[PDB]
């Protein structure tokens, strides 16, 4: 049991690794991304409201 | 007192015999993989924000659709996109599921592995080489011909260096399979040597060839999906 | 004596040729694969994402003969052919 | 020994590795490509979009 | 001593001494070609798909010379010439 | 006669020999070209010299770790001999 | 003991040296020349054409001296000469 | 024959290859560096300031590898594991 | 045991050794020197003409050195010195 | 047969494979260093008289590594760990 | 057994290894140096002239080195020291 | 069997070992230094002079290894150390 024990120390410094210098990095690229995507979405709001904007106004013009 | 080799839970069927402990890490790996697609497969959103799964898989499905077309247009081969991609995602899980703390000592003084990763085991990387390689050269048949196919390889790139492309082929599989074993096989012996040193200095060595090892791992898959994305391009070339 | 010996010894003799070989190629192949990354890089600081494909197919490349060298190793080590 | 041999498990193993690509084939890749090109047409309509309603304000001030 | 027995450790260390070879030598083969394809790449990104044509023809020479090596290889462990 | 612990004992100790020797002569080479390749960059674009760290060590890291892998095996030939008697 | 025995295994030895040269030798040379030829048609793709003419050129140079050990090879493993 | 005597005999000879592929990576590996030193300076005569701190981290990652080997050196023939 | 056995090994070994020498040498000399007749050919064409000159000076100078390699292996192993 | 003539036999082969490969090392490294040296003093001269500082520093390592070598192979061969 | 027997295939051997380093020395430095010709030549035709004075200042160098090299077989051989 | 004989093979083996590699080291840091010689010269013609200063503070301290290397030899082949 003591190369588990050894194994098991060693897994959980990998494990304080990855969430110490890892994990914020790669959490922030997906939190990045994701706000793209919804900034996208929403610019594909705002131009389809402009077009109805646009539309609209046309006709009273 | 290493241990190499010593399959677990071998077992004979219709005359031919097993590694269950090679069998059982794949199914481990097939079934994280198809909890991973269905996962995305019930919460996929075009509309709304993509999840942490889609955004992975959508990763990669670029990645993967990027270097199709830089080497093969994405149109002319579509089977290529997913192949490739599965090939991917497999290799990496074999080479990461690695790192969960699996090993213990089986009574002996000699490291066990609860789960080992299947790349370490011939059969794994010789099945995905050979799978890959009838893939591509039928591909390559089904291009230019079922007999233009074979004269073109062997012609090659220049005619007077036709023996030489003959051997590169041989070579394409070999190339593909023993690669990605060394490069797992080492590992199960690296983790099974640090076993001989005492617990209390185990952890740290161990901790940084694991960690070096998800980084390798990870390197490899990418290496063998790209090398048989870029393999299926020259083998559809006219 | 025991033949044994003798062919174990041969064995170890050799594998320790093929990692010498292999070690030797795959170290001076990585470096001159990422010598040229980090040129390029030092051109163009802005084109990582572009680079790092050609430079990791090469870096498999470079150690695919290097693993395949370590396979043949723990084969000769671990199963000596030819052994009686 | 001989582990290098290989093995019965090569045919067992490619089995199980087909089983995994076929869902990939079919459950993971196309939804994913289907994706990717709605959100390229949505961002190629967004553009189309705005310059459509330059136009139109133009047009509408125009008449 | 049976001859047997230096007959194959002659054979292990000739394998041997032929794979370090074939590993050095596609190794540093594979490294250069490749730093000469990420140059090219950095230099001019519109050139990466017209590279691959030349560079590869270069590395199915690389390759030649070490698998062919490799062969050769397996008739000294497993078919050893004039084993007795 | 002689006791074959002693030849098994003496192929290992020459097999793990130029198991270091290949190593170190892989690892001084690609290190040393790595680290010229750094140099010239940092020399040309100083204000570049954190974005050429990355690629480098990923260099180092390909190629230190592959002299230590070879260093573990050969622990493994002096210490754990493999086909000892 | 059999003097064939040690005959057998020197021979086995030298045959692993020539190829490994060899081997070394072809897989650099190839490698270096592949760099050139990389480099110019990165440089000047209407040349692809061209600069086949010396590439292979170089080639057989580096190639033939190889063939030709691993023709030695063969003499010194399948008919050795001095076996007695 | 004492087997103490091969033993160490290996055991030497051992080292001594140790020693030798330590003193030829590093050998080269600094002198590639100081060939990049000595060219950067060249072109930028006061650049020299900065450029030693990568130089130096260049020579950390080469002369430790030689430090490395040189203690396994001294774990060869100082104390040579197996010995009785 | 035949003192012919144990010279005639040495032979083929020392043999092995000179051919592996020289083919490492002549390949990498040739390789080298065609990858600068690549770089002069793709720098303008019309020097084609001329490089050819310098070139076979260089190749000669490089097979030479390999071909008296090679009488010195025959020497060696088809007429051993001090064969006894 | 007396032990201690394979210790000294086995020690002054190793002793030989520390020069050699120290002697490989120093020599390449100071080529590499006196080609920077010299690149940079032809493309710019009268800095000469400043980039000896930075050359003197990179043989400074070459050579000092080849010269530790030198010492352990008089304590391979004068002074033989092991010898009894 | 005769000691003329080991002393010869030690001399052997020993006259391969220096033969072999040798040549790959003096393969390397022609090479290199053919490599630095033809560039310069290619660069500057007018200086085909030129620069055959600093090439065969190289050359003999290295040329002599290897030559120096071969003498020394010779006395490995032919004269070896020590035989009886 | 001769003590003697087992020394001064052992011997005989260092010396080849250490002139191969010596030799190795002398060809290719002179070639590299006549190839950077060469360059400076094709480049900057009037700067001729200046260039032999440096190269040769280059050549000399290369050829004093290898020189190094010619004295040891002897040592090990003539005045063998460790002879019973």
């Amino acid at each position: 049991m003591s190369i588990f024990i050894g194994q098991l120390i060693g897994f959980a410094v990998i494990a304080f690794i990855i969430v110490k210098w890892v994990v914020p990095p790669v959490r922030t690229l997906m939190r990045n991304q994701q706000e793209a995507v919804r900034a996208a979405l929403a610019e594909s709001a705002e131009a389809a409201k402009k077009l109805a904007d646009a539309d609209a106004m046309h006709a009273k013009a | 007192a290493i241990h190499v080799g010593h399959h677990t839970l071998v077992f004979e069927l219709f005359g031919m015999t097993f590694n269950g402990d090679t069998i059982l890490a794949t199914a481990v790996t097939a079934v994280i993989v198809i909890a991973l697609a269905f996962y995305l497969r019930a919460k996929v959103t075009s509309t709304g924000v993509p999840s942490g799964v889609q955004l992975f898989w959508e990763a990669l499905t670029i990645q993967m659709r990027q270097q199709i077309e830089g080497s093969i247009g994405m149109k002319i081969a579509p089977f290529v996109l997913p192949l490739s991609v599965t090939i991917f995602v497999f290799i990496l899980i074999s080479n990461w599921l690695a790192v969960l703390p699996l090993q213990y000592g089986g009574a002996d003084g000699a490291a066990a592995e609860l789960y080992k990763a299947p790349a370490s085991d011939i059969n794994f990387v010789l099945a995905l080489a050979l799978f890959v390689f009838v893939c591509y050269h039928a591909a390559g048949i089904w291009r230019r011909g079922i007999v233009g196919h074979p004269i073109k390889v062997v012609k090659g790139h220049v005619a007077f260096l036709a023996p030489i492309n003959i051997v590169e082929e041989l070579a394409k599989p070999i190339s593909l399979a023993l690669r990605l074993f060394g490069n797992i096989f080492a590992g199960g012996i690296l983790v099974a040597l640090i076993a001989m040193f005492p617990w209390y200095i185990q952890w740290f060595p161990n901790a940084v060839w694991k960690t070096f090892d998800l980084f390798v791992g990870l390197i490899q898959a990418f290496i063998f999906s790209l090398l048989t994305i870029l393999y299926f391009s020259q083998s559809m070339e006219l | 004596l025991d033949p044994n010996a003798i062919i174990t010894a041969g064995a170890l003799i050799g594998g320790g040729l093929i990692m010498g070989g292999g070690a030797i190629g795959a170290g001076i192949g990585d470096g001159i694969a990422g010598n040229a990354l980090i040129s390029g890089i030092a051109r163009q600081p802005e084109a990582q994402g572009r680079l790092f494909t050609p430079f990791f197919i090469t870096v498999g490349l470079v150690e695919a003969a290097y693993f395949i060298n370590l396979a043949f190793m723990a084969l000769f080590v671990f199963a000596t052919p030819g052994l009686q | 020994s001989n582990f290098l041999i290989p093995n019965g498990t090569f045919f067992a193993v490619l089995i199980i590795f087909l089983i995994v690509l076929g869902v990939i084939s079919k459950w993971v890749v196309p939804p994913i490509s289907k994706v990717l090109a709605e959100r390229e047409a949505m961002l190629a309509k967004t553009a189309a979009d705005n310059r459509k309603s330059a136009e139109q304000v133009a047009a509408a001030q125009a008449d």
